[PDB]
């Protein structure tokens, strides 16, 4: 994303980042709640990065 | 050089083949140059948040 921009996002959930590193989903939660980003693409919250997905070609999400 | 078909049969097919080679590495050092120059032209410029 931070390359190429909001085309190219990959699919992310609050159990995919509690899987990540020893944490827990209620607990990540409450962090990224009213957070901001500063990167040479913009100026976002951390709430923004996190989205739903659709299922596509070849197994896929999208 | 019509692939040096009878100009010598001994050491003209060499050549053709060696001076091929080297045009075709010229080919491909131009295009990579010309596409790092396109690269670095409209690479992009930071500005104020």
């Amino acid at each position: 994303f931070f390359e190429q921009g909001e085309e190219y996002m990959k699919p992310m959930v609050l159990a995919d980042i509690a899987q990540a590193v020893e944490m827990h989903e209620s607990t990540i939660s409450r962090v990224t709640t009213q957070k901001y980003l500063h990167s040479p693409r913009g100026i976002f919250e951390l709430k923004y990065f996190f989205s739903s997905h659709v299922n596509t070609e070849g197994g896929g999400e999208a | 050089r019509w692939l040096e078909l009878g100009l010598t049969d001994e050491e003209k097919q060499n050549q053709l083949e060696q001076l091929a080679e080297q045009y075709d590495e010229l080919k491909h050092e131009f295009e990579k140059k010309l596409e790092a120059k396109r690269r670095k032209i409209t690479q992009g410029d930071d500005l104020a948040p």
